[PDB]
């Protein structure tokens, strides 16, 4: 919600899941 | 290395990841007008602007109203 406030690698070939907020 | 929540009317801004996340500074500086507007209101003096779909009881139709005041 508001990642502004509070705060090894990625494949080069992933598959992703949707967040609660829709996200990828 | 509080509850807090969400204006129901917010802007957002870009990640490095171009993610549109909740923007305070901006949530801000809009809704502030946005209530200067309710206040002492708000011109549109000098502006030229175009509008379609602005049809009987749309939307559009609103806001027209609101730029020809």
């Amino acid at each position: 919600m508001n990642e502004s406030q509070i705060m090894e690698t990625i494949p080069f070939l992933h598959l992703r899941k949707k967040d609660e907020f829709g996200n990828w | 290395m509080k509850v807090e929540t969400i204006p129901f009317l917010h802007l957002r801004k870009k990640d490095e990841f171009g993610n549109w996340e909740y923007s305070k500074k901006l949530t801000g500086i809009y809704l502030d007008g946005l209530e200067a507007a309710a206040r002492s209101g708000l011109t549109f003096q000098g502006k030229h602007a175009l509008m379609t779909g602005a049809g009987a009881g749309s939307i559009g139709a609103e806001v027209l109203q609101g730029l020809l005041s």
